[PDB]
């Protein structure tokens, strides 16, 4: 009876991990283009369009 | 079509939901991108003859 708990919790938890490495890849990538807006816009004249 | 799978599958938790959520997210995204992809001007133009 325990096995069952452990193992559901267990898969949970990797479910969670994969979710949060998903969810922190989408936040690098927008970090990166933060970045590079920062950079561009703030430190100087951009060119690009929109 | 089964009852007592449906008894036995809601003592899991809230898989179904998160699967339910993770792919209306996608859904939802989709639609985002194609909008932010071609829907960037407000006006639609129309050339001469």
């Amino acid at each position: 009876q325990i096995d069952r708990l452990i193992t559901g919790r267990l898969q949970s938890l990797q479910t969670y991990v994969t979710q949060q490495l998903i969810r922190a890849a989408e936040i690098r990538a927008s970090a990166n283009l933060a970045a590079t807006k920062m950079s561009e816009c703030v430190l100087g004249q951009s060119k690009r369009v929109d | 079509d089964s009852t007592e799978c449906s008894n036995l599958l809601l003592q899991y938790g809230s898989f179904c939901t998160q699967l339910n959520r993770a792919l209306t997210g996608i859904a939802v995204e989709q639609d985002k991108n194609t909008q932010e992809v071609f829907a960037q001007v407000k006006q639609i133009y129309k050339t001469p003859p």
